[PDB]
């Protein structure tokens, strides 16, 4: 059973600058090594083979380079279309084992989450529900935490997060917080607050709304 | 060339299931590499469709297996919540590599059931941004747009969180406040599962 050590894990890079990507055998393989790309969970798309070769009709900005244990892909130039994770895949014994992969992501200037609280809609507090959700979008770098507060006290249970992957239109990240409630405990609370803290400001970044208002 | 696989399955804890892949010119040999949601891509094993030999990584032999026809199968046995994932299946030849689109396998106990769509509107600026709650659905996915796909700008809908054995998932919309609520805005919620669709008004409060 040979290995695959890929790294890094993450690579942040703009469009026009060139990054490498590493794989480490922990066997040798004697360039019997696939370079991948895959794009929005689709089907990955062979981008170098044996190390060295690329495959049909892929861009001359990508190359593969390497032997023995030691592997690396080469990408200059980079074009918009180039950035979605990378994985490397080997096959001179079975099983032919796949790097861990990359993750290359567009880097563009920060940007603050512009954050939207909602209150629990009619038609679900009539049903017994109160789900009180918030949204904190297109901001950047991704790193960014939520803080829920009810009455001025922080609230953790209830709380379910969903992130979003980097936009395709204007590389910016975007996330989802949803504090479940029944109808009771919702009413038995005035104020609701979803705070945002984002490396775009050392204050929180907040938005709220009273049921009594 | 090309490679088809068949579509999504839904299964239960200890079922069996059976995915084609069938190519269009048919050699070489083939592979499955499966995929867990938001993880990397794992090898399953490669069939030699010379010598019939098959050959599995340790984690799916015994439960995993691979047969031919121009269509290889890969049929899964005594399926576990675990197995969830997405399938995909390779062949090779000259100067590339060729896949399949995929194929998404669900294996739960759970009940199908269709999703409860609540909107989401304010509690003003030029900009306004609306939305709509797709709460205690299973399985996955949910297709969500807005006013029939006429509004595709500004818009993006988050990935689904599992709670219980159901997913919740909202969908983001932000238009102009001269639009609405003058102009109509309602989200579309279709789940495939349950040949279900909704549409939800934003209605001001």
């Amino acid at each position: 059973d040979i290995q695959m050590t890929q790294s890094p894990a993450s690579l942040s890079a703009s469009v026009g600058e060139t990054v490498t990507i590493t794989c480490r055998a922990s066997g040798n393989i004697h360039n019997y090594l696939a370079w991948y790309q895959q794009k929005q969970g689709k089907s990955p798309q062979l981008l170098v083979y044996n190390a060295k070769t690329l495959a049909d009709g892929v861009p001359s900005r990508f190359s593969g380079s390497g032997s023995g244990t030691q592997y690396s892909l080469k990408i200059n130039s980079l074009q918009p279309e180039d950035f979605g994770t990378y994985y490397c895949h080997h096959f001179w014994s079975t099983p032919w084992t796949f790097g861990g992969g990359t993750k290359l992501e567009v880097k563009r200037a920060d940007a603050a989450p512009t954050v939207s609280i909602f209150p629990p809609s009619s038609e679900q507090l009539t049903s017994g529900g109160a789900s009180v959700v918030c949204f904190l979008n297109n901001f950047y770098p991704k790193d960014i935490n939520v803080k829920w507060k009810i009455d001025g006290s922080e609230r953790q249970n209830g709380v379910l997060n969903s992130w979003t992957d980097q936009d395709s239109k204007d590389s910016t990240y975007s996330m989802s917080s949803t504090l479940t409630l029944t109808k009771d405990e919702y009413e038995r609370h005035n104020s609701y607050t979803c705070e945002a803290t984002h490396k775009t400001s050392t204050s929180p970044i907040v938005k709220s709304f009273n049921r009594n208002e | 060339i090309q490679l088809v696989q068949s579509g999504p399955e839904l299964k239960k804890p200890g079922e069996t299931v059976r995915i084609s892949c069938k190519a269009s010119d048919y050699t070489s040999g083939m592979q499955w590499v499966q995929q867990m949601p938001g993880k990397g891509l794992k090898w399953i094993g490669w069939l030699n469709t010379q010598s019939g030999v098959p050959e599995y990584a340790e984690d799916f032999k015994g439960r995993f297996a691979f047969s031919l026809e121009t269509t290889a199968y890969l049929q899964i046995n005594n399926l576990k919540n675990e197995d969830t994932a997405t399938y995909f299946c390779a062949t090779w030849g000259g100067n590339s590599a060729y896949w399949g689109q995929g194929t998404t396998l669900t294996v739960s106990s759970a009940k199908t059931t269709p999703p409860s769509v609540y909107p989401l509107a304010p509690g003003t600026n030029s900009m306004v941004t609306l939305g709509c709650l797709v709460k205690g659905y299973f399985p996955e996915p949910v297709t969500v747009t807005w006013n029939s796909g006429s509004l595709s700008s500004g818009v993006h809908t988050f990935p689904a969180v599992l709670q219980s054995d159901l997913y919740t998932l909202s969908s983001s919309v932000t238009v102009p406040s001269s639009t609405w609520p003058s102009e109509t805005v309602t989200c579309n919620v279709a789940h495939p599962a349950s040949s279900t669709k909704v549409d939800k008004k934003i209605v001001p409060r």
